[PDB]
């Protein structure tokens, strides 16, 4: 029941460009986007906000993900050779799936 | 809360 929206992150740059707070077992239970690397594929994208709270990482739920494994995750999915994008599932506020 | 970038 949260409010989300699928956002589409195409690899348009060499990096992602993102800095994530939070994780499992912290009062920020999801990573939380903090800022945005300028010329990144963040950036690029245009549809990440600060303050998107991200659920899913290619369908894949966040949830008991701590910090590091969260971060690792997303690191892959935008290093894989699978596909030239990212989805991310997200949310602008404190409801979870 | 931890914060790190994913570059």
């Amino acid at each position: 029941e949260p409010t989300s929206t699928l956002v589409r992150v195409r690899k348009s740059a060499a990096t992602l460009g993102i800095a994530i707070e939070g994780g499992a077992n912290t009062r920020q239970p999801l990573p939380r986007i903090v800022t945005i690397q300028r010329g990144g594929s963040a950036h690029n994208c245009g549809q990440l906000k600060v303050g998107h709270v991200i659920l899913e990482v290619n369908g894949q739920t966040l949830r008991g993900k701590e910090h590091k494994e969260a971060a690792r995750i997303i690191a892959e999915a935008f290093k894989t050779k699978e596909r030239d994008y990212i989805d991310f599932l997200v949310t602008e506020f404190n409801v979870m799936l | 809360v931890p914060v790190s970038w994913v570059y």
